[PDB]
């Protein structure tokens, strides 16, 4: 329950998600391992029109969206923090918040190197 | 959080590719496992996000115009009113129980229009143009928009011709003109429909006596009234012969709120045919204070912010752009006229109500019907 | 098994949202919740998106959990209709609450019907004599018309509607349908015992000779039940009108409670409120209700609806909307009741479409207009008499005041249903006696 | 251009960070070691303020269920929402913090009913405040009971004597009736009510036990001093043997003043359902509508006439329809209500006044002009 302090305070509902992501990535020494995963998922939304359909189309059900996101990341060589984050953002249709969670994570990260 | 690093993220900076080549060949076999749960995507058609209380929020419909007729897949028509960034707010011309989430919405290409012409002369019509008298579809008629701008300064001329109403209190003290908007205002059951009806009956009595160009074609718009009253009025106009010159537009209380909102514009568009073709028209908007109530409901369910007595802010423009279409045109436009008789019901004689003061400020004349003059034997109860 | 079964997403009072993952019910379609303490019927009101409907519960929602299985019935609320409903009391969803067994249904009809079309309207202005002097004189009731009894909580629109039941429904040849919407349960029990005693409701084997159906959605029920019990009463009346071809009587006590229940559920449906606090859809809900009550070509309904004005305010939007739906309003007043005059009908505020010289004859019409003229001339003198006394009036005006104080006592009348607490026997008055007296 | 659709996110679930934090802290390999947030039968407070606590979790809570905060103050799950539970606090909300644990009790909001309630002063939730220990010979029943139907009732036959000469002669009141006592402030409404209670004590010693009347006095929004003086009156007249007193005073929270008529009505519905006779007095039922208006406006519900909620008629009709005369196959018991409504300057055409007039069977109009002319009781 003891979480490391973020280097700077930030805004609400898309910056505190990135603050929590930084707080749980600094506990696993896993900051630069999930930052490039954020950038990779940005490139994945750039690539496929069927993966950014899960972020913008409001007619896909939340069951179908969570089952695409969970059955696409079958450990994927990836961090478990990223997989437990994106199935959490897929449970609300909040996948469009990734492109600002990346901004606030960049802000925390370049504040992490002073 | 600002847009400059948010646009810098459009440039790729991933520096590793141990998920990109893994899930890109894993995405399409995952999506194909759920393709019967996917609905097909939509761009120029529409799809209902949410429907309720006569409002459909429609996803898609990329190239709809504001105020455009749309048609749902269940056959019921609509009207794209507020075009927001992620959805279109569509009011439903009918009962919205046949609309579901995920129903396809089809853009019809037309702004809302009614059939105008001599074929409407004698029919009982709904607020959208379809005949409800059970005498078949409309023949010898053409489609015209319900949002025609009123004729300007150079198109009009001065109101000179009388258009008598047959009520000698009116024709002696409050003399109407043939292109004049005259408001009949009073409490409930003070004789406003009686004055408008006797005006229509007197146009029937005068149309069989004048040479073909001072003849007056009445249009009665029944907004929010019950259907028994409209049927009794059709029986009256047929048993006196006034239905040969009268059109009746009837959006009753059972109809949807956009139908009652749109029925004075339908009646004005049907009556503008006679004004634009050199003839002389008479339009009665009975219960304009019910068309304002239908507009209030329609705009409150579109989540527009309410104002005085929870009316929209633009409820003045609603009646001003309707009543300004009653004009007397110039000789180069035919010389035809259209005279309006809007009706407003007041509450306990309160003339200082919102819709009452707006329509008093819009129209030319006033006909006040007091309920204490009515019970003193003075019929019509002209104040 | 998973098909056609949604689960409760959120419970906001009488408003329940149900998430259907497979396929969504239609609007007005009825649902049923599995595992409740009572039979909890929901009626779908909105599609909210995200595979979620928004419903209105017909019973209380206390005890609902946000995972409860909800079964789509595939249909709206269907109630038993027919001659087997005669002599039975039934609630909003058609269940027999009279403990006389199940209702022998001739058919089951949806309670949501479209209003009869314009070609199916009957325009026959025929008088219906009630035996009440002020009603038969100043605002006579149509035989197949809609009648309103506007009142202000204690002025006597239940005593008046009971006297209309006593006077009209006995002389009638068809079936009566009493719809109790949001009134007292003691009043429903009193009407049931009086109708069993007087013989218009028979129990047991002779139930087919009963001439009245009671549909009761009284003020102990949640606002979902009071919002749709008028529709159940309309369905039972519309089966007798349409299919049976009968002439129906329909007495609806407090049609205001339909509007009040819709305004109660409307705050939790997420709407912006209209004027003084009601729903934005007041006029269209009231119109969609009241346009189903129509004398058509295949049957007639004589509807007498009590309307309640909320704080003696006739300018309140819910009675002011009701005023445009009725053929004969009988506005009862608090001040006329405080004078001791019963029935406390305002003579200069009650109107009818039957008060026309070509339908009720010129003698009756001229008498009613003369009585209204004398009463209006007295109401014009109400301020001079108060602040100066009658000794400063003219000699022609003191005669007006004397004749008006005579005719406003003469409009009052004892009732056969009021004789239990007043002691005086009731008086039925013929029409010619009223015209000859006035 | 392909990422222009994602340059601003728009979603529901305002508590999105809670659902992300219930997935991200078990992604840490250290905190899968029984560091779970309890969310089935427990719950964390998200927000608390103006008497409404928003509670995350509680995924198995029922609507209308009495929940219990970790501070000891109880609550009521009113709004079950998709991502939280709107809990209405039954006490001072200053002892509730963000992150407090909310436990559900497994039961809809209940009060103790039975013969152990007689003689006891009670708050609006069931726990005694007279300092005489807990309620012993008692059992819990729901405060929100549907009223008995049409078959369950019979016509009112037996008289309930108030002991007031002006009442028992001119406005006679039967067992199972609801009689509104309406009038201005200091016109003698409470005097008529307590004369009724004292007279039920005086008649209870001369009738058999099947004809005795057990009284409930609900004091909503009164001063605690006047409730204490009234308890001393009912003790020194011997009337406390048949009397329960529910007391939600002016210092108590407005949910307690809202719920105290329903608590007292359940305590009297015990006597109604067990074949005996009950008499309940809702003293200043206008103050219950004021407390409910407070709860509704703090819940941001759209107000109607005189800023009252739309279901303020339903608030009193739920309460007063439970006063009935039961049929012979339901024990034959009765419950008689005496609701008290205070008017301003004799305006009985007010909203709550005309609501309770159109609910109750009769009225006792106490005029303010006759009360100062010495005519007491000032019965109009
Ligand atoms: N000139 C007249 N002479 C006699 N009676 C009249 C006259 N004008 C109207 N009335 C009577 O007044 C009543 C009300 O008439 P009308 O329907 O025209 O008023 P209204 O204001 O349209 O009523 P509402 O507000 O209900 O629509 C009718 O019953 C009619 O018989
Ligand atoms: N019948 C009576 N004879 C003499 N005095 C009386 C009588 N009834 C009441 N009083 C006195 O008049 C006052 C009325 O107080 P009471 O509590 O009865 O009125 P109330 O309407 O409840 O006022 P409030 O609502 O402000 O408490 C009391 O002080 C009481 O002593
Ligand atoms: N015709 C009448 N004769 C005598 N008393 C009446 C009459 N009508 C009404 N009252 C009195 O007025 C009150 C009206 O009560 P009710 O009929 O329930 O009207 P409402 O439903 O409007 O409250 C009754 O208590 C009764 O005493
Ligand atoms: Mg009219
Ligand atoms: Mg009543
Ligand atoms: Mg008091």
């Amino acid at each position: 329950l003891k979480l490391p302090t973020a280097p700077l305070q930030l805004s609400g509902t898309s910056a505190q998600i990135a603050t929590l992501l930084w707080q749980v990535a600094a506990k696993e020494n896993q900051l630069d391992k999930v930052q490039d995963e954020l950038y990779q998922f940005i490139e994945l939304f750039k690539q496929h029109s069927e993966l950014r359909r899960l972020a913008t189309d409001p007619f896909v059900p939340t069951l179908v969206r969570t089952k695409i996101i969970s059955s696409v990341l079958k450990d994927s060589g990836a961090s478990e923090i990223t997989k437990k984050l994106f199935e959490a953002l897929a449970d609300e249709g909040a996948l469009s918040a990734l492109l600002e969670v990346t901004v606030n994570y960049e802000e925390l990260m370049l504040a992490h190197k002073k | 959080a600002d847009a400059k690093a948010l646009d810098e993220l459009r440039k790729p900076k991933f520096s590793s590719k141990y998920l990109i080549q893994h899930v890109s060949q894993k995405l399409i076999p995952a999506v194909k496992e759920w393709e019967k749960s996917y609905q097909p995507p939509v761009i120029h058609l529409g799809r209902v996000l949410s429907v309720g209380d006569g409002i459909a929020r429609v996803y898609g419909l990329k190239s709809v115009q504001a105020g455009e007729l749309v048609c749902f897949d269940s056959g019921v028509k609509g009207m794209a009113l507020n075009l927001q960034a992620d959805h279109v707010g569509v009011v439903v011309f009918g009962n919205d129980s046949v609309i579901h989430q995920g129903d396809l919405v089809y853009r019809t290409g037309q702004i809302v229009n009614v059939p105008i012409g001599p074929g409407t002369l004698g029919r009982v019509t709904d607020g959208l143009g379809q005949p409800i008298d059970g005498k078949g579809p409309l023949t010898n008629v053409r489609s015209s928009l319900v949002e025609v701008k009123a004729p300007g300064i150079i198109a009009r001329q001065s109101v000179r011709e009388p258009l008598f109403t047959g009520v000698k209190a009116v024709d002696a003290l409050v003399p109407i003109g043939r292109g004049q908007r005259e408001l009949i205002i009073g409490d409930r059951q003070t004789g406003k429909t009686a004055v408008a009806i006797d005006a229509i009956i007197h146009q029937k009595n005068c149309n069989e006596q004048v040479p073909k160009a001072q003849r007056v074609y009445c249009v009665y718009v029944a907004v929010g009234q019950k259907r028994s009253t409209v049927a009794q009025l059709v029986k009256l106009f047929t048993q006196t012969g006034a239905m040969r010159y009268t059109i009746m537009v009837s959006a009753t209380a059972s109809d949807a709120a956009p139908l009652q909102f749109l029925a004075p514009y339908s009646g004005c568009a049907m009556a503008e045919y006679f004004r634009d073709t050199g003839k002389h028209g008479l339009i009665i908007y009975d219960d304009l204070s019910k068309q304002s109530v239908a507009y209030r409901q329609m705009s409150l369910l579109l989540r527009r912010p309410p104002g005085r007595e929870a009316f929209p802010g633009d409820v003045f423009y609603l009646h001003s752009r309707l009543l300004e279409r009653a004009a007397k045109l110039s000789k180069e436009l035919g010389g035809g006229s259209l005279t309006a008789f809007p009706v407003i019901e007041t509450q306990a004689g309160d003339v200082s109500a919102y819709i009452a003061t707006n329509v008093i400020s819009i129209t030319d004349g006033q006909i006040f019907l007091e309920t204490e003059l009515f019970y003193k034997g003075i019929r019509p109860a002209l104040n | 098994p998973a098909i056609d079964a949604g689960y409760v997403s959120q419970v906001i009072g009488p408003v329940v949202d149900v998430r259907f993952d497979g396929e969504l019910p239609s609007i007005l379609s009825s649902l049923e919740v599995e595992g409740h303490s009572v039979r909890l019927v929901l009626e779908v009101a909105q599609h909210m998106g995200d595979n979620t409907v928004r419903c209105i519960a017909m019973d209380s929602t206390d005890g609902l959990v946000r995972g409860q299985k909800v079964v789509d019935t595939g249909s709206p609320i269907k109630v038993p209709v027919g001659r087997g409903t005669l002599g039975r009391i039934m609630n909003v969803i058609g269940e027999p609450v009279d403990e006389q067994g199940p209702i022998d249904a001739a058919d089951i009809w949806s309670i949501h019907r479209e209003a009869p079309e314009f070609t199916e309207q009957s325009t026959e202005q025929e008088i219906l004599v009630t035996g009440i002097k002020v009603v038969d004189l100043l605002a006579p009731y149509q035989r197949g018309g809609k009648i309103g009894l506007f009142g202000g909580a204690g002025v006597g629109k239940t005593v008046l509607i009971m006297e209309l039941i006593n006077n009209v429904a006995k002389a009638h040849g068809g079936f009566s349908v009493f719809a109790g919407v949001g009134e007292r349960t003691r009043e429903g029990n009193d009407l049931y015992r009086e109708m069993i005693e007087s013989g218009v409701i028979k129990l047991g084997a002779e139930r087919g000779n009963s001439k009245c159906t009671l549909v009761y959605g009284q003020m102990n029920e949640p606002p979902g039940a009071r919002a749709r019990v008028a529709l159940t009463g309309l369905t039972v009346a519309e089966y007798f009108r349409d299919i049976e071809g009968q002439d129906v009587l329909l007495f609806v006590d407090n049609i205001f409670r339909f509007t009040q229940a819709n305004s109660e559920v409307s705050a939790l449906l997420g709407r912006i409120p209209s004027a003084v606090g009601y729903q934005p859809t007041l006029a269209t809900d009231l119109g969609g209700l009241q346009e189903r009550i129509t004398t058509t070509t295949k049957g007639s309904i004589t509807s007498v609806q009590a309307v309640y004005v909320p704080a003696d305010d006739l300018t309140d939007p819910a009675p002011a909307t009701t005023f445009a739906h009725l053929d004969a309003t009988t506005v009862l007043s608090r001040s006329i009741a405080e004078l001791g005059i019963y029935p406390a009908v305002d003579p200069l505020d009650s109107t009818s479409r039957m008060l026309n010289p070509n339908v009720i004859g010129a003698e009756h019409y001229n008498v009613a207009r003369g009585v209204q003229k004398v009463l209006q001339d007295y109401k014009n003198l109400q301020d001079i008499i108060a602040i100066l006394g009658m000794d400063e009036l003219s000699e022609e005006d003191k005669l007006t005041v004397a004749r008006a104080r005579k005719i406003q006592r003469f409009l009052s009348q004892p009732f056969q249903v009021a004789e239990v607490f007043t002691g005086t026997p009731g008086k039925y008055v013929d029409l010619a006696d009223t015209i000859s007296g006035f």
